[PDB]
């Protein structure tokens, strides 16, 4: 049925179907890859927030973080970036108690930007697929229907029997286009929402730690 | 957010074939 | 009429409508739930502002607020956090005139963010529904039309009368898709505008109270 | 003839027509009210600017402004809010001019926000209506085509008098949709331009007054 | 930047309606 | 041909077919008027910088610019305003170095905003025309076809020969609408880019002059 | 097939096809030109970051860079404009620890603005093509349908054999319009996304260098 129509198609229709099949495969692979990373990031963030609010001294936390060298991810990195700069400035620039807070905030911001850039890779491709596929299907269908009109115009009379085959091979392309297009929008929206939640959590933690440092500096 | 009704066009043209087969 | 067409439809066409019906039900439930909460928040904010600008001294108002500790919502929570931070910071290192103001502003921003986060739940589901429904409807329509013409092609020397019911029962899918898509798109913008108005109100209150604190600290 | 076609239609298209008529009426009312408020505002602003740059002393302007308290609108508010702040801090300690300038500017920004919010009240509804009407028209058209196809499939060798109702029912929906869509789309931009011009005038006045205050403070 | 489709859809619908009405 | 079709149209279609001509005439006039002004501004902007950077004591240039009072446009106005504010503010207070630079920088944004406002007139009209025209065309077409069907249905003749001219004459509104729409969009897109290109040079010149003043502020 | 319809078409249809083909050629040429430059810029930035962090002294890097005064591009320029400022101002007034940081930052901002302006050329043409292209295919289709209908009205035979070729020739305009429209719409977003990453990298490098100079200044 469908295989016969695929075989009977010309070269342009075959190419325009293969493009969409490849697009669908790539989209599914991207979704499967990204979900696990987002889940792991969420779990690590929650665990570290609980550990930080447990009530252990900050020197012990810094020692434990240094025990893992520079291989840190998520909020652990931010807490490592600020505390390193703060202690460095307090030794030298003891005169100005306001510059240390600016240094700590500047150190935290760059790190946070780096993790947020890391998390959101390969996402806009799904939006491109979901915004482009239907037009490709429409172009294929228009080509097929125009060919059908040209073929029909030759004879002075024809029934539905000799115009039936064109319809199925015309609609196959748009069916495949919709099938490829549907899941991309859902994946796009869900992944964007998860990234936003992580971003707000990071911002809240950064502001809390900056407040603690500001209280400690002016004494 | 947005409404996309592009594939509807693909339907309409198809119907336009039928009335060109045996009718004006 | 419509019931007979639904009964005589194929399995996929019949199944493709239950999803859209469920989506519509969920959308209506979410809208009804969100509206009441937003209205209550607006009323509470107005009442608290009217009470605050009446002329009662701030100490008694703070005592009343601390009576309920932290089970507060919105402007009263912001005022409580700001006042507590102000008194705590001024108790120790009152030499600085600007550090106290900066700390109070930071605390108020922190407390406002976690309320604006709470007010904005379940909204993106409406956008997802409104962006995904028409594609499903059109896929159902395309499948129905293709199946009808394929079944027709077997019969030799047919007429339009046998064909018409297929398209008649096929267009129901796209009708239902548009019906389920429109209101979800309408409600999104209204809810966003209400959230924006509440955010503006909170920002104005925070700025006024920061100015009031600044006048006291600067002397 | 055209109305007789409406009188013999189904219930759903009647509901669609009623909804679109209500939308049109609301749009017209909003346009009429906004075109008067935004016209009065500009004349008030221009008159105040001419009076301010006429050459009279600032103290006389302040006395006249405080005479008509609780009814100021527009730039008259911005001059009144900032100036009263400037004399409040200057008599407090008579040092730190930057604090005086910042306190003067903050009140002016706060006052400007209220006026802009008051001027931008009922605009997004027009945009929503203009964006949403054509799809309701499309829903009506799809229903009409469905009824026409059912009528063709009902009786063998159908005549024109039995296919006419669906074709008649299809066109009115599109006509009403476009008729309701156009004026809202025009009025949206027409009002946004006026709002932008008023905002620019307010910003220029605020900057010039701040410049005068800054020059006087550091002498 | 963006592609508008409503005019094409309207024109196609009108053409379908006229061809459907002309053929009895 | 076309004249007969226009003559056979109804009153409403004829009335519609004049707004779409007025729109085209207005758009062409606006484009022709704006191009010359933008070209003159670009030539003057490119001609002043060469004189500024050729190497000449700035006092002589300022004295020469004093001659053409109330006639300066472009970067000359910015230069004059900044220099005048700098000289006036330096004479009174000679202690604070940063205040002089702050005042000189503030004195230039007002002028830049004024010229940018001057150079950006009558573009939203082009945007509105380009966005509106096709819908009016479609409304005219729908109305004409409704009248054609009503006229056809009364008589018993059902052949195409007496209904074809009506459909032929009812399809001119859409062509006129698109013909009016295209140039407006093209001109809008081009003029916005030209304005942005003009703005960037002013921004760069402002920053460079602030930089050259900063070094003289501290000696 | 296509050639027969192209030859049998009127003059306006042929002109429309020629215009659309020219637009497609221009779009493809612009895409090919831009991709190579956008890739080379990223390669150079990645190459320079490692050399900066490799551990060589800054003075020797400055000595190496000063031999290529008129061939620098990218981050190197942002470096070169910075150091030269920091050397000069520090020779005059080294007492102020905050003036030198701003004096260094201004030059880096200017250079970054110039580089970003240079990177984005010819992009808006793609958006103009994407917005304009379908409006010409619509004109072609409408003209073809009008000619077909008037030809049918002229003759005395209500046959489909002479209306089929006109409808067949009508759809070529829409096909070619979509073909010209799609790739430009893809490339516009692709190139904007490409530019944003380079913007982020430049901002991060500027922040890190500003931090290093800030740390050095106070000591």
């Amino acid at each position: 049925n469908i295989l016969d129509l695929f075989l009977k198609a010309s070269l342009l229709v075959k190419l325009i179907m293969l493009i969409l099949i490849g697009f669908s495969i790539a989209s599914w692979a991207i979704i499967i890859q990204r979900t696990r990373i987002l889940n792991a990031a969420a779990r690590e963030a929650e665990a570290f927030e609980d550990k930080f609010w447990s009530g252990i001294e900050l020197s012990r936390l810094y020692q434990e973080s240094q025990g893992k060298r520079d291989n840190l991810t998520g909020s652990e990195q931010i807490f490592y970036s600020g505390f390193k700069e703060f202690v460095r400035l307090h030794r030298a620039n003891s005169h100005a108690p306001e510059a240390v807070v600016e240094g700590a905030s500047r150190a935290m911001r760059i790190s946070m930007n780096r993790e947020l850039e890391n998390l959101e890779t390969h996402i806009p491709f799904l939006g491109t697929v979901g915004s482009i596929s239907p037009y490709i299907g429409l172009f294929g269908t228009v080509w097929g229907i125009m060919h059908a009109f040209i073929a029909l115009g030759a004879v002075k009379q024809a029934t539905l029997q000799m115009v039936a085959p064109g319809i199925a091979e015309a609609l196959i392309a748009t069916a495949i286009g919709l099938f490829a297009a549907i899941p991309a929008v859902m994946a796009y929206n869900r992944l964007n929402q998860r990234v936003n939640k992580l971003e707000l959590n990071y911002d809240n933690f950064m502001e809390e730690f900056t407040a603690i440092l500001h209280r400690q500096a002016f004494t | 957010s947005e409404i996309n009704i592009v594939p509807l066009l693909d339907v309409l043209l198809v119907l336009l074939l039928i009335f060109m087969a045996t009718a004006p």
